[PDB]
């Protein structure tokens, strides 16, 4: 949070232990965006010689 | 009298000796998918996608021209047959331009149909794809080339029906063009007709051009004027 002194005191002694995760989500924990660029896998099929479309 | 029993799946049908596999599979319901063979045009062995399996034979014959025999049981969706479908779907696919958005018929092109309702669905075989020169014929007729499946179908309408004798193919292996090896123009009555028979986009109407799209339009029933036949 921002620098706070007695009242969070306050805080602290209404509604009890706080300070974890300040309601408002403003700290970090963004994930930057993207660092490696995605790269998707592909199921099954998408092989040759195993199948035809018969079966699957 | 003059009639044969041949079961179609388990399910006998009295058809005429001599009648085609592919008319006997008709009867019942049964449309086995199909390009070259039309029911005005003579037969041709081009398209190969008119293949069914027969129990306790081993090879698949060709629907189109094989004529049937008594008691011949034609399973249409025996493994092996589908497996037949699959392949020759995905060789006539091997070498085709990707036009659909361009092309014309992209609502009606039966490739697209018969490619969902039977072809498998994926592809394979990168390097690939050969190209063909486009050939300019008439000022009715807009020519695609790249798009044609060779199937003999315009030659055999042109021959026949039309009379006119001016097309046909040059070329084997990957390499066969169908059309006027002279580049002359090709204009005669019922000619227009021709951009009906082509099954894919490789003919289309150069006037009606690219204005419409086949689900967007709305049929309906007509006569004709201009000419007596009604
Ligand atoms: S000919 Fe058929 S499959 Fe080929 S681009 Fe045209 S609509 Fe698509
Ligand atoms: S131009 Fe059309 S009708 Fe003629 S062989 Fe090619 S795909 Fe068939
Ligand atoms: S109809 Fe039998 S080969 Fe095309």
């Amino acid at each position: 949070a921002s620098a706070t002194r007695l009242i969070q005191g306050l805080r602290n002694w209404a509604s009890g232990r706080d300070l974890q995760a300040k309601l408002q989500l403003r700290y970090q924990e963004i994930s930057k965006r993207t660092q490696p660029p995605p790269k998707l896998p592909v199921g099954p099929s998408h092989r040759l010689s195993n199948n035809y479309y018969c079966a699957r | 009298s003059n009639l044969i029993e041949v079961f179609v799946d388990g399910q006998s049908v009295m058809v005429e000796p001599g009648t085609t596999v592919l008319q006997a599979c008709e009867k019942v319901g049964m449309q086995i998918p199909r390009f070259c063979y039309h029911e005005r045009l003579s037969v041709a062995g081009n398209c190969r996608m008119c293949l069914v399996e027969i129990e306790k034979a081993p090879k698949v014959v060709a629907a189109c021209a094989m004529p049937v025999m008594k008691g011949w049981n034609i399973l249409t969706n025996s493994e092996k047959t589908k497996k037949a479908r699959e392949g020759v779907m995905e060789f006539l696919l091997a070498n085709h331009p990707l036009d659909c958005p361009i092309c014309d018929q992209g609502g009606e092109c039966d490739l697209q149909d018969q490619s969902m309702m039977f072809g498998s669905d994926r592809s394979r075989f990168l390097e690939g794809k050969r190209a063909v020169e486009d050939k300019n014929i008439g000022p009715l007729v807009k020519t695609i080339m790249t798009r044609c499946i060779q199937c003999t179908r315009c030659i055999r309408f042109a021959s026949e029906i039309a009379g006119v004798d001016d097309l046909g193919t040059t070329g084997r292996g990957n390499d066969m063009q169908v059309g006027t090896y002279i580049e002359k123009m090709f204009m005669s009555e019922l000619s227009g007709n021709i951009i009906d028979i082509c099954p894919v986009g490789a003919l289309t109407s150069k006037p009606y051009a690219f204005t419409a799209r086949p689900w967007e339009t709305r049929k309906t029933e007509s006569i004709d004027v201009m000419d007596a036949v009604g």
